[PDB]
């Protein structure tokens, strides 16, 4: 089973600065990585699919990049509403697996 | 018109049907097997075509018994269909040459 | 002949945008791709994106914030890069390069220095640097020219229209009060000056100016 | 001369054209996809040939939707062309045997 | 995306001695590596293509070697004009990427 490592577990940034979340897979998985946002007491929400594909309704400051084993979710000019937990998930091999998540603090 | 042209047409339609069903069934057979990659439909359809044409790059392939059985059906359907088209082309050339010879 | 021609500089106010150009010459094939690379002062090379003129399709580096939009004019064989809403983080030299579809950058343009600032364009004052009357000379004599009060970077200093290249040092500019200042020095055999003329040529692309200053002994 | 020989000739010319266009289009379709390797023309032309012959070593292959569509066209063009040549050879042998039998 | 590591960042050599620059790729890329030279205030210049192929007009003391993940650019008998920054670049997978560069000091 593919292990997804998200480090650091907590990321602290000043308002308006760019921030990047890291997700590393235990083996090469092309671009089969997806990112979710989960605010306090809320359900996960799809942000980026297939490493860099934008989703309708998601602010343009959200983007993703990477292929192989290393992936990144970036936020241009972070703001208060971005405070949440972020998870990556892979669909390259069965079974689908999730990373441990990274929390964003401002 | 002629039987060969009709048969070739039917074979092509049959193949498309096998490609679609094979894609659906491959995913159904492969999910549940740790490590399998033939597990989403878009790439499974791509897999079915490179299997039916016998190209088999090796980017995707079945690891389970039922996925492999599905694969064999797709292989045979592709080989048979393309072969039938070749036979239809041969029949067309043979008929035209007989005419050309005045036979 | 120069395969890729790019303007020397562009001054942009924060928040504004600019359109860089890259005119190509030499053999042109349908398989040619024009690439853009960014280099901040003191930093390495960063790939921005590419465009295939024969089809007009462009791809961009996903690892960085998208600030560029690439286009190309097939008739004038010119590729363009539109940089929008820039910040000081966008100040750098932007190069265009040509790849024949086989993976490497065979030829590069000279690069366009883009400065994102609110300051105004100021051409430089060029002063001569001749030794004093008490300066004793040896086999060689050293001369130079002072280039100060200009903005933005850069300036290109040559000696005798480029014919004089050996024995030349042009120092890095220093910024003070929103203005740059630098000096260039040249060393020639003491016997050749002032017998043979020595002149410094200073080009400041941002102000479309190029002046000459002959270096003559002090009266 | 005969229709089959003409058709085989045309098929070979058509294939070469598909190989060249496919190479160009594959690169156009694949650049922009993180991880893709079918991104330079020399190797893309090599890829088109091993695809048209159905060898498919797996050293190179498309990862995007449009690159895969281009691949299917190359596959079908190769299979059809080689198949047409086989049909032409069959027609030639059939005609010669009829003569040999005095028919 | 393929990461190209160039270490050390600065290489010091005595005049006339042989010197070697290192470029390591995060994954196996055959021989799809190219080397560029960039002098102070100048534009990059192609030196070697496809790991070891010489370019017309480049001094013979320049050569390259390697395949897979480890590549080397070597200079036989280094001289003053060789003082510059050297970068490797890969074209095996999209997108093309550059190494961080190594400076040569004499
Ligand atoms: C176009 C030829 C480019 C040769 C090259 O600079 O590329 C050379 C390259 C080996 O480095 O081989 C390659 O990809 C070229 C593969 C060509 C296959 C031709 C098959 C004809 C039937
Ligand atoms: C069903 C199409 C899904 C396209 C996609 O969202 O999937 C796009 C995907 C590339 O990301 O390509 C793929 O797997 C699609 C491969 C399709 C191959 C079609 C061959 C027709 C003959
Ligand atoms: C002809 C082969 C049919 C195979 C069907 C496989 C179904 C697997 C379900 O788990
Ligand atoms: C017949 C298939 C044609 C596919 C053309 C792909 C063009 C991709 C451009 O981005």
């Amino acid at each position: 089973d593919i292990l997804l490592t998200q480090s650091p577990a907590i990321l602290s940034v000043s308002p308006g600065e760019r921030v990047s979340f890291s997700c590393r897979a235990s083996q090469s998985i092309g671009t089969d990585i997806h990112w979710y946002q989960q605010r306090t007491n809320g359900s996960p929400r799809l942000l980026i699919k297939y490493a860099s594909e934008s989703i309708s309704g998601i602010p343009s400051r959200f983007s993703g990049s990477g292929s192989g084993t290393d992936f990144t979710l970036s936020i241009n000019s972070v703001e208060s509403e971005d405070i949440a937990n972020y998870y990556c998930q892979q669909s390259n091999r069965w079974p689908f697996t999730f990373g441990s998540g990274t929390k964003l603090e401002i | 018109s002629a039987l060969h042209w009709r048969a070739a047409g039917a074979a092509t339609v049959l193949l498309v049907i096998v490609l679609l069903a094979g894609s659906y069934l491959a995913v159904l057979a492969e999910r549940g097997a740790p490590g399998a990659q033939l597990i989403t439909y878009p790439r499974a359809l791509w897999w079915s075509v490179e299997t039916a044409t016998t190209v088999g790059y090796g980017d995707l392939y079945p690891v389970t018994l039922w996925g492999r059985c599905v694969a064999v059906v797709v292989m045979v359907a592709g080989i048979t269909s393309f072969g039938l088209v070749t036979a239809a082309l041969a029949t067309w050339f043979v008929g035209r040459e007989q005419e050309r010879r005045g036979h | 002949q120069v395969q890729l021609q790019q303007p020397g500089a562009e001054l942009v106010k924060p928040g504004a945008s600019v359109k860089l150009s890259c005119k190509a010459s030499g053999y042109t094939f349908t398989s040619d791709w024009i690439h853009w690379v960014k280099q901040r002062p003191g930093h390495g090379l960063e790939w921005i994106g590419e465009i295939i003129p024969s089809y007009g399709r462009a791809n961009y580096n996903e690892k960085i914030q998208k600030k560029a939009t690439l286009t190309a004019d097939k008739s004038s064989s010119t590729a363009f890069m539109q940089l929008s809403s820039l910040t000081s983080e966008d100040s750098a030299v932007y190069y265009c390069a040509r790849e024949r579809g086989d993976g490497y950058f065979a030829v590069w343009g000279a690069g366009t220095t883009v400065t994102v600032s609110s300051a105004k364009t100021t051409p430089p004052s060029v002063y001569p640097l001749a030794p004093g009357s008490a300066a004793q000379t040896n086999s060689m004599v050293t001369l130079g020219c002072l280039v100060k009060g200009y903005f933005p970077e850069p300036v290109t200093v040559t000696w005798n229209s480029g014919s004089l290249s050996s024995g030349v040092h042009t120092f890095p500019a220093v910024l003070q009060s929103d203005l740059y200042t630098l000096s260039s020095s040249v060393t020639v055999p003491s016997s050749s000056w002032p017998s043979e003329t020595v002149t410094c040529n200073v080009a400041h692309p941002a102000s479309s100016t190029k002046v000459d200053k002959k270096i003559v002994p002090r009266d």
